[PDB]
């Protein structure tokens, strides 16, 4: 009863047998911006079914030595779908996301992944240089990896210089191969401003880090893909202009 | 009371539906343990998943008519159940006889065989002409010969007096002849498949030709001549069409996949099995 | 409002149309009602 | 709750752990013939517990290449039990059947059988001959195989020249080794006549056809028997006379 | 009304707590299917 579940948004639907409940981040639902909180005076557009729906990205193959991956959400969807086209033609953006991570495996496999939504996730430079002018900075494509995602060098600090053990202070869910085959989290829109640009700013990141490694026996299936599905939810756009993708 | 044990519904019901079903507006659902999508095909029940549950739909009030698909409009169309060849001039001859079977050939047979049981009335129409297609002012006689009535043995036979057997006299140039027939089976329904034998006794494993035949479907014989004392010299062909009306149908079944080899028997040729489909290039490329 | 010219009722026309459906007997011939929104097993 | 189930009729009982629901053919229960539908004027006999009960037939061993089997019901039971003796001494017969098919297998086996009750099932001759006198006809023992049952030559057409894909238009149930270990269907008496002879006529057949073949791994149990259990239900007999078995 | 589809909380709440929580006396329990210890992380 609680294990089984089905979502639906737009024309897309997801069904799960073995799922464990659902995480609603910070106890609030996504909403449209209220009149009091609004600032920009133009009438925002609310596409609904054309934008809000599940989008599936390419799959990551999880291997015994895998170090984990991450994504930036008002990034991955900027070049894909109708959501991506509204984002390039509009200067202002607001929405929440419903997030779903999926990893199958047999009852003979063992391991655990930590799925976490970590707002304002800022990757850092890796090096001992204390001089600000010569200090390393983490690339463009490492900061906004796009649809393909990026992988951690040293997941223990989350590339942020911050302990992964405390990452449970963020909306998070475990996917444990013996318990559940998927993790689901709904994130309301959070930021210091009512709207914000989609192409410049990344509200929050996602982190799938293999805490307990992947282990199995000879003869079992070796290839274990990981797939993420994200639904932009309760979207808004404003500030229409010509397309700027970068 | 002296002994206790001697002291001792359905499921669904039919709804009258005049038009096709409508659609009601729905929105996204996110919650647990409510899943219209997951079904079990093992139970033998078809998926009850609807539109409104799977994705977001608008409010659609459907005016499309459902009427044309009733079985009573599906068989309202006439078809050719038999064609009989009469040559009055050749040798002696003089009459033609056709034992009534609507399995004679395909299109109408394939329709009626998607139900096991059918009860209905019928309407026969006789289109007669020359081998050349031309019409000539000759009078014809169509006599129906119920099971057990003596068949005509010749053109001059006394069988044609028809004090009992119903007849139709019509000239050949006139419009076709048309009659209504009731439901004449001794049973309560016609049945196009009978698994069993008409009689008791031994059933050889060499020639079983008795097998499969249902006597309740034997309506007797239809005979035709041309009325004169002297034998006319002409060739003639009579096509028989039948509407099928006031029809009821029970326990539907699949259509014939394979070409029909025989009239009374569902035989097929096992080397030629057709694999009803069209061949393709691998999978995962659609045309 | 049809008409029959003979006293034998089987000679009549298509008579009156009708709309009746209970696909439930073919679609769901099961003895335990399955709620369409809930897990079958 | 729905998985587990137990039947009972007569002195016989069946219990199932993994069963999936029950099929009631055409939404009607077996009944005795009503006074209006009756024709023959003699008082029919209603044996009840001596006739109505579960009868188990010999088991079929299902092998990787198995092509399927079939039976004819007012046949299999004519030579067995008290039901068979009433059938030989009486000219008239009516009853419904409660049917149960049983195939066990491990969670490491895979495959699927299609169990179907197909009324007035008429096997056909196999050959290209269009002449009615020389055309082949399918034996006596192929038409009424008796208790031992008969096997299909080419199950794809069901020996009837009719596509098996459409066999789902008949009361039917799947037994899928991963889901359920048994299939159950109740069939009311159907025919164009209130009573009919048991030894001449076969009301309906049963078809167990291995759609997806049987597959397993080395070391697993090879022998996988299939067993069918049939309960003549709500029986009636009439037209008493001397015994005729053929 | 001309077209229908155009026709269209949180979870918890905050409690004012001035002092730390108290503790209430409890005793042994022996029964089935009541298990505060088992959790799902
Ligand atoms: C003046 C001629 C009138 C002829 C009236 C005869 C009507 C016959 C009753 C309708 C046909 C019954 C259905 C036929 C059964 C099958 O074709 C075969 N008997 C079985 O193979």
């Amino acid at each position: 009863s609680d294990r089984v579940a089905q979502l639906t948004v737009g024309n897309s639907s997801i069904t799960t047998q073995e799922a464990a409940n659902i995480v609603l981040a910070y106890g609030e639902w996504p909403e449209y911006c209220p009149d009091t909180d609004a600032t920009a005076v133009d009438k925002p557009t609310r596409p609904d079914v054309s934008v809000n729906r599940f989008y599936t990205l390419d799959s990551k193959m999880w291997q015994e030595n895998s170090t984990g991956w991450y994504w930036k959400f008002p990034d991955v969807l900027n070049k894909t779908g109708v959501f991506g086209q509204n984002a390039q033609f509009h200067y202002l953006y607001r929405s929440g996301f419903c997030l779903h991570v999926q990893c199958n495996a047999s009852k003979f496999h063992q391991g655990a992944l930590l799925v976490a939504v970590i707002p304002e996730f800022v990757i850092a430079g890796r090096g001992s240089n204390t001089k600000p002018n010569e200090a390393p900075h983490p690339g463009f494509t490492t900061t906004f990896p796009g649809t393909t995602g990026a992988t951690f060098h040293d997941p223990y600090v989350l590339d942020s210089g911050v302990p992964l053990s405390q990452a449970l202070i963020y909306p998070h869910q475990w996917v444990n191969l013996r318990t559940n085959n998927c993790a689901t989290v709904i994130v309301p829109y959070i930021n210091a401003v009512p709207f914000d640009s989609a192409i410049n700013h990344s509200n929050f990141g996602l982190v799938v880090v293999p805490v307990s490694p992947l282990k199995y026996s000879s003869g079992a299936t070796t290839a274990i893909p990981i797939t993420i599905t994200i639904a932009p939810l309760n979207s808004e756009f404003g500030g229409l202009r010509q397309a700027v993708s970068q | 009371d002296p002994v206790e044990d001697i002291i001792h519904r359905a499921i669904s019901g039919a709804t009258n539906v005049e038009s096709a079903a409508d659609t009601t507006p729905s929105s996204h659902r996110l919650e647990t343990g409510r899943v219209p999508a997951l079904q079990a095909a093992e139970t033998g029940a078809t998926s009850n998943a609807t539109d409104e549950n799977m994705i977001e739909t608008r409010c659609v009030i459907n005016r499309n008519g459902v009427l044309e698909t009733t079985i009573n409009h599906f068989f309202s169309r006439s078809g050719l159940v038999g064609v009989v060849n009469l040559t009055d001039g050749g040798d002696t001859t003089g009459y033609a006889t056709w034992d009534i079977d609507i399995m004679g050939f395909v299109q109408l047979r394939r329709k009626c065989e998607m139900f096991t049981y059918m009860r209905f009335n019928a309407e026969f129409t006789f289109v007669t002409t020359t081998k050349s297609g031309e019409a000539r002012p000759y009078m014809l006689q169509y006599m129906y010969v119920p099971p057990g009535a003596p068949k005509p043995t010749g053109r001059d036979a006394f069988q044609w007096q028809t004090a009992t057997n119903p007849s139709v006299f019509v000239k050949l140039t006139d419009p076709p002849a048309q009659v209504s027939v009731p439901f004449m089976s001794p049973a309560s329904a016609y049945q196009w498949f009978y698994d069993g034998y008409p009689t008791f006794g031994q059933h050889p494993e060499t020639s079983n030709t008795t097998y499969g035949l249902c006597p309740n479907n034997m309506m007797g014989t239809f005979a035709v001549r041309v009325v004169s004392r002297e034998a006319s010299q002409l060739k003639l062909q009579t096509r028989v069409y039948m509407k099928l009306k006031h029809v009821r149908a029970w326990v539907p079944r699949p259509i014939r996949s394979q070409p029909y080899l025989l009239k009374n028997f569902p035989n097929y040729d096992s080397s030629k099995i057709t694999n009803s489909a069209r061949d393709r290039s691998s999978i995962k490329q659609a045309n | 409002t049809n008409i029959n010219y003979y006293k034998d009722s089987y000679a009549a026309s298509a008579t009156r149309q009708d709309f009746t459906q209970d696909p439930k007997k073919f679609t769901q011939p099961v003895l335990d009602s399955i709620r369409e929104l809930s897990a079958p097993l």
